RNA sequence: GGAUGAACCGAACGCCGGGUUAAGGCGCCCGAUGCCGACGCUCAUCAGACCCCAGAAAAGGUGUUGGUUGAUAUAGACAGCA
RNA sequence: CAUAGCGACGUCGCUUUUUGAUCCUUCGAUGUCGGCUCUUCCUAUCAUUGUGAAGCAGAAUUCACCAAGCGUUGGAUUGUU
RNA sequence: AGCUACCAUCUGUGGGAUUAUGACUGAACGCCUCUAAGUCAGAAUCCCGCCCAGGCGGAACGAUACGGCAGCGCCGCGGAGCCUCGGUUGGCCUCGGAUAGCCGGUCCCCCGCCGGGGUCCGGUGCGGAGUGCCCUUCGUCCUGGGAAACGGGGCGCGGCCGGAGAGGCGGCCGCCCCCUCGCCCGUCACGCACCGCACGUUCGUGGGGAACCUGGCGCUAAACCAUUCGUAGACGACCUGCU
């Protein structure tokens, strides 16, 4: 029989695999639609939580309550060190989607940065990257990148910058770098490839890709709980103080 | 047969190039299936695309993740269709519809070797001028594939290239008609006998 | 009754003499049947409804078939017929163009069988005749009335389709 | 668009059926889908037969529709349709057909031999011409 | 029963000519040049003479359904030519209680915007399909001139104003306001 | 110096619906999609060829991996050019759609 | 064989080889029409697809195909415009 | 003013959300009302999005279509449905 | 501190084809007509995006094991051999497309000497044809006539170009070494001719796994446990740090 009174459901369906996410970055899985007429501009940063506070404004909203009225709104704190680029990936459209074309890194990888590819950097050789740092001696490994350059400038449609934080900066106990690519937007391939190419090794402030009193969106991977029953995880009704096998659960 | 059987799709019906792959796979042939989003499929488009939303609906009501998996590319679509002609829960059946490879567009792979076509799957053939048809790229876009502009735009350059080889083709026969024309008091010998057994008419 | 090629037949018969009659009168009809034995069976059925003559009461003296006199000419056939349809019994002429008044009625029978689901067993023919073009009713049949016919074939669909299954070249339907 | 008709006098080819590999000349028109045939000196007499077995020629005739066999003979035989049939690209291509099919093997080798030969003279001349055709330089 | 032949001829003036492409119909007037293809109908087109320019749609075997197209061509055909020659220009009257309408012709004609319909404050931004010219008449106080070659080009201008002032909630039968075609007519009325 | 079979493959056993005769085969010769074209095949040897773990002795040579099942056709079937053929053994429902030789060993030509 | 089914259709049974069939089938599943099958009807934005049998009635359609009956008409029909 | 909205006389259907009829399963046991909780589904749509009609001036209301995405509540009485 | 509450605070999104419906052109039916062909607009519906998870699904890149005899990679088709898995029995190296139309070639206009157009000439039951094309294996020895001799062979080296949708491929130069041999018609004899018999004839130096020797060119690392962390947590797992 039908319910005998309607009720609006528990949750969302929007988030059913409501697991530990798989990892503890959390990635972008949709840049902003890029387009050649824009100038050249990053599309994403990197961010730590550095706490909250409040703060007190004036607003200039006509037809309000609040118009030319003082309000204190919480703030969040993201102590934001410069990036430094390190790498550019080009990738090419495919019948089965973008595919990796081709990664071209730097020389002189930050120390920090080199720490994120080895899960014990305490027992490590350091070993990582030194045979590839070489090839931006010889001549023959200057011709075979900028023969990489020329593929991705001719095949690439939307190139990535890797990019990495800056633990030595930052208060945390981690020395070991955070890696991300980043779109690079606005412009045409070539435009773009030069653009990144004129960056390598190089420190992005984060006033270069955000602006004041614009809004942003924010990814993350939210506080842990552990493992929480229904009242908790679904915001479901507790039972009666009768029940005898439970109230904190779901009845049917 | 041994070789690989290249099949436009182009042009063709959706059951009957499926009957008749799902027929030569089984005979241990490997087929393989180029620009599956030209394939028609008869009746007009409203009607095919309202099919395909049934199909979309039919799912496990318990656990949609585990149930009937919709697969949203043109290749996928007819890979799924000839499925439903082979014994698929058997040996025999997986073996055969592993001998069998389906894609959106001309693969490099194919790109550069000839293709088959089927007349009794033909649409030109197979169904009254009258009717109304309807693509499988278009049907698979508006339920849900994505990438119908850069198979086009692949398409387009596959085109490009494929003209300028058709070009050098035509200089090449062209040049070996002017051959033929300048050398003839030295093969007129050879050409009795070749027009005395039927050979070039 | 099934169908094939149907051909004509002059079915003639009688009833049996009696110490009342000696000579009965002979009956004559035409018959189309596929063979010569349905021929038989359809006659003494036709002669039970109009007169009052049984196989078991009478007998059959003629059973031959009837060739076309003039099987190399075009001609214009006339048919009227009645056939029980799902909802009653009606009356129809129709029109036909064949060499053989057989194949004309054949024709008849796959027609009235493919526009109002007659059954063979349903239809009762009573009077085929040629006709000539200007007495010609039906359209579709008067529309042949041309000294200077003239039309393409305009849309030949391939009809080897199997040899090859396979090829190259798409089809032309052009010719 | 159309070059080719069905009509009176029309010579058609039949493709298929009891009759296949002759020529036939149209007679009358029968119900969209058979016609009054006639073949008087192709050895075809007088029968009805449907269109689906017919390839339509270039040769038309002129005599009245359902005539006798006489004056279609006659149409038939001045301006002969048998030796400008046998000109025709169509019959040549049909005798050349059935002349490879009942090829022998001995046939068969000296064909391949004369192939092959003929072919790389006709390569060598090729290449030679591609060669004089290669030394292009012009501003 | 499917019909031998039926077939409609017809005429074209000295000033116009027509090429045809198979099944695509090239038609260069004076005013300019139409080109609509019929590659979606079966049928035969040809060119009859170097002298009149009679132009013949033929149909074989066709039933009734299809029967209907040939002179569905042929008044298409013949729309083209008075397009080509003459073209087509659609009066279309807007009419109020008591708001009036203020029709704002935007560049070169092809954006025509509506201000006080129904004394709402929203705007209505109709764009003209390309080759289609609007403008407000010079001799009447409310009314549109839409001016073009392609008779569905400019007919669907004007079906798209006229649907555009739609009264919404209303009985449409008292509220009788927006902007209605008075007439389909020519341009240089030869 | 030359293939000197005809190509032929296992099609499948004769069979109805819910039936399988394996004692008999049919066969798909290439090439051959009539019955009115099967004359020429009927009464030929048809061989069986594959490889397996353990050398076998081989006649007018070494012994080697080959194995051979021997039959021959036997009569037509159906409309589209298959034939059936009688084995020596059964053959091993792993050969299908694998090759099949006619020998021409029978010529009747 | 009817996908499937105690009763339906065919046909009743020792174990095998060959041949021919019933009822039913012959796009693929799955053996067989890969016949250059014949004639016509039918477009369905819930088409249709085979006894039992597993889904439909009355009433309608200016969709289309036939057929019956009647009527008008170069003494100019019919339809449009006046 | 038959048919805006209804429909007498008659008449044809659909549903298993009522109640009947039967006893095919279950008698070496399928826990029997109701309430709470919770999920999904149906549409013969109450409202909402978009429309058509009215004896739709506006408002309000009714009738009808596409339509089941979203929502359809808090309490006094009664074990109650 | 931590956890926590519309019991505090913040945030919640874009597009497509379209239903109903309203229209355009327009016959059917010299009138009409949203419909027959062809068109337009169109929504809490549908689908996709955003968002969440990420295939017995893929991409790119990194570094790839010693200070001792010690492992590994590549290069040689280098050798002698083993074990195992068997299929197969010439190749085709590619226009786009239409079917009430196509295909080829050529003289004039316009775009970088090649293409797009307008003429003209041809073919069209496709013959510049997949019912098709190329190659075709008995081999050697005299031995002439033709084809060619601006020719082929190089697992021969070096260089260049094109191919990115899965490029795993293809093409072109320079140097060096061969033979004037291979292609057709002829002459001349020879080869185990194994005495009628099957699995013969190829891909093929096939795929995969251990192992020996033979040379050259190069490399010397991670992961996990333990511990530490607490952005994590039932345990695992997860985020960390460790001269
Ligand atoms: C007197 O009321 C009853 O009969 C209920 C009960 O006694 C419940 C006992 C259940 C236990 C667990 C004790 O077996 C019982 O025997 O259930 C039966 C029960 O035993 C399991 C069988 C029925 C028969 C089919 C389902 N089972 C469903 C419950 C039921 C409900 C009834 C009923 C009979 C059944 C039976 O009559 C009126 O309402
Ligand atoms: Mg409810
Ligand atoms: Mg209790
Ligand atoms: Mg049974
Ligand atoms: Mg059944
Ligand atoms: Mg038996
Ligand atoms: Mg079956
Ligand atoms: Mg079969
Ligand atoms: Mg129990
Ligand atoms: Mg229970
Ligand atoms: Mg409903
Ligand atoms: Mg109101
Ligand atoms: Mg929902
Ligand atoms: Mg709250
Ligand atoms: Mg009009
Ligand atoms: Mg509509
Ligand atoms: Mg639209």
């Amino acid at each position: 029989s039908h319910r005998k009174f309607s009720a609006p459901r528990h949750g969302s369906l929007g988030f059913l695999p409501r697991k530990r996410s798989s990892r503890h970055r959390g990635k972008v899985k949709s840049f902003p639609k890029d387009d050649p007429s824009k100038p050249v501009h990053l599309t994403a940063f990197l961010g730590y939580k550095a706490g909250m506070t409040h703060i007190v404004r004036e607003v200039d909203r006509p037809g309000s309550k609040v118009n030319k009225k003082e309000v204190v709104e919480a703030v969040t704190i993201v102590e934001t060190p410069p990036m430094v680029v390190v790498g550019i990936v080009g990738y090419v459209e495919t019948p089965r989607g973008l595919r990796t074309f081709k990664t071209v890194f730097a020389e002189h990888i930050s120390d920090e940065c080199k720490r994120r590819f080895y899960k014990n950097w305490h027992k490590s050789k350091k070993k990582a990257f030194t045979k590839y740092c070489k090839k931006w001696q010889d001549e023959d490994g200057k011709k075979q990148l900028e023969k990489d350059f020329s593929s991705m400038k001719k095949y690439c449609q939307v190139i990535r910058v890797i990019a990495h934080t800056q633990m030595r900066l930052l208060p945390l106990r981690q020395k070991k770098a955070h890696l991300m690519e980043i779109q690079v937007n606005g412009g045409t391939v070539a435009e773009k490839l030069d653009w990144a190419r004129e960056r390598l090794e190089q420190q992005v402030p984060v006033n270069q890709v955000f602006g004041q009193d614009e809004m942003i969106d924010v990814i993350g991977v939210t506080k842990g709980k552990g493992y929480k029953g229904v009242t908790s995880r679904w915001h479901t009704k507790k039972l009666p103080r009768k029940t005898h096998r439970g109230l904190r659960k779901v009845a049917c | 047969e041994v070789q690989v059987l290249v099949l436009d799709g182009r042009g063709h019906l959706l059951g009957r190039l499926a009957a008749i792959v799902a027929k030569q796979v089984l005979l241990g042939r490997k087929v393989v299936v180029v620009r599956c989003e030209g394939i028609n499929i008869s009746g007009n488009f409203y009607r095919n695309k309202l099919k395909y939303l049934a199909f979309l609906r039919k799912r496990m009501n318990t656990n949609p993740s585990r149930g009937p998996y919709h697969f949203r590319a043109p290749s996928r679509i007819f890979w799924r269709t000839v499925r439903g002609m082979l014994p698929h829960k058997t040996k025999r059946g997986q073996a055969a519809l592993d001998r069998l490879k389906v894609f959106d567009g001309i693969p490099p792979p194919y790109d550069k070797k000839k293709r088959m076509v089927v007349p009794a799957a033909l649409k030109v053939v197979r169904l009254k001028p009258t009717r109304k048809f309807a693509y499988l790229g278009r049907l698979a876009h508006e339920v849900g594939w994505k990438y119908q502009a850069v198979t086009a735009t692949l398409e387009e350059k596959r085109k490009e290239k494929a003209k300028i080889h058709y070009r050098k083709k035509k200089q090449l026969m062209r040049l070996r008609k002017q051959a033929e024309k300048n050398v003839e008091k030295k093969i007129d010998k050879y050409t009795e006998v070749l027009k005395t057994h039927g050979l070039l008419v | 009754k099934a169908s094939g090629t149907l051909r004509e037949y002059k079915v003639v018969g009688r009833c049996l003499p009696t110490p009342k009659c000696h000579t009965p009168p002979l009956y004559r009809m035409r018959i189309f049947a596929p063979n010569h034995v349905v021929a038989k069976s359809r006659f003494w059925y036709f002669v039970s409804q109009l007169k009052k003559m049984k196989k078991s009461s009478g007998e059959i003296v003629y059973c031959g078939q009837v060739f076309e006199k003039s099987p190399l000419r075009v001609k214009n056939f006339g048919i009227w017929l009645r056939y029980d349809s799902r909802s009653g019994t009606h009356n129809m002429y129709r029109e036909y163009r064949d060499l053989t008044t057989a194949g004309a009625v054949t024709q008849c029978y796959r027609d009235m069988g493919a526009r109002h689901r007659a059954r063979a067993h349903s239809i009762q023919i009573m009077k085929v005749e040629e006709i000539a073009a200007s007495k010609c009713r039906r359209p579709a049949v008067k529309q042949f009335h041309d000294s200077k016919i003239k039309f393409p074939l305009p849309h030949r669909v391939l009809r080897r389709q199997h040899k090859p299954r396979f090829t190259t070249k798409r089809p032309n339907t052009f010719f | 668009v159309f070059r080719r008709f069905v009509e009176v006098g029309r010579v058609a080819y039949v493709s298929f059926g009891p009759h296949a590999g002759k020529l036939v000349a149209i007679v009358d028109v029968i119900d969209q889908n058979r016609a009054l045939v006639d073949g008087p000196c192709t050895q075809v007499r007088r029968q009805a037969m449907p269109f689906k077995c017919m390839q339509l020629t270039d040769f038309i005739l002129k005599f009245p529709h359902s005539a006798h066999q006489k004056y279609v003979r006659q149409a038939w035989q001045k301006a002969d349709i048998n030796t400008k049939w046998a000109a025709t690209r169509w019959a040549k291509k049909i005798e050349a057909r059935e002349r490879k099919a009942k090829m022998t093997d001995f046939d068969r080798f000296k064909v391949m031999k004369a192939k092959k030969m003929r072919n790389r003279i006709i390569k060598n001349e090729v290449k030679k011409l591609q060669k004089a055709a290669l030394l292009k330089a012009s501003p | 029963m499917k019909t031998i032949l039926s077939n409609q001829t017809v005429d074209i003036p000295e000033n116009v000519d027509i090429t045809l492409k198979g099944r695509t119909v090239i038609v260069k007037g004076p005013r300019g040049t139409l080109r609509r293809d019929f590659n979606h109908i079966n049928v035969e087109l040809s060119l009859l003479g170097k002298k009149k320019k009679r132009l013949r749609v033929d149909k074989w075997w066709g039933n009734r359904k299809e029967l209907a197209t040939v002179r569905t061509i042929c008044s298409h055909v013949q729309n083209m030519i008075k397009g080509v020659t003459l073209g087509f220009r659609y009066k279309m009257r807007s009419v109020y209680a008591h708001f009036p309408i203020n029709v704002v012709i935007q560049e070169n004609g092809s954006l025509v915007e509506i201000r006080n319909f129904l004394g709402e404050k929203y705007i209505r931004r109709v764009r003209m399909r390309p080759g289609v010219a609007c403008s407000v008449s010079q001799a009447q106080k409310d009314e549109l001139i839409l001016e073009g070659n392609d008779i569905e080009l400019v007919s669907n201008s004007a079906a798209l104003i006229q649907q555009a002032t739609t009264v919404k909630n209303k009985d449409i039968r008292k509220f009788l306001d927006g902007i209605y075609v008075s007439e389909k007519g020519t341009v240089q009325q030869a | 110096s030359g293939r000197l079979w005809s190509k032929a493959i296992f099609a499948g056993y004769k069979r109805g619906l819910r039936n399988q005769r394996e004692h008999t085969a049919l066969l798909k010769i290439e090439g051959v999609y009539a019955r009115d074209e099967t004359e020429f095949y009927l009464g030929k040897r048809c061989a069986y060829v594959y490889k397996a773990k353990n050398n076998t002795v081989t006649p007018g040579g070494k012994p080697n991996k080959t194995r051979v099942i021997w039959g021959k056709v036997t009569r037509a079937h159906g409309n589209s050019g298959m034939v059936r053929a009688k084995f020596r053994s059964n053959l091993p429902a792993k050969a299908i759609g694998h090759r099949i030789r006619v020998m021409l060993y029978p010529s009747r030509i």
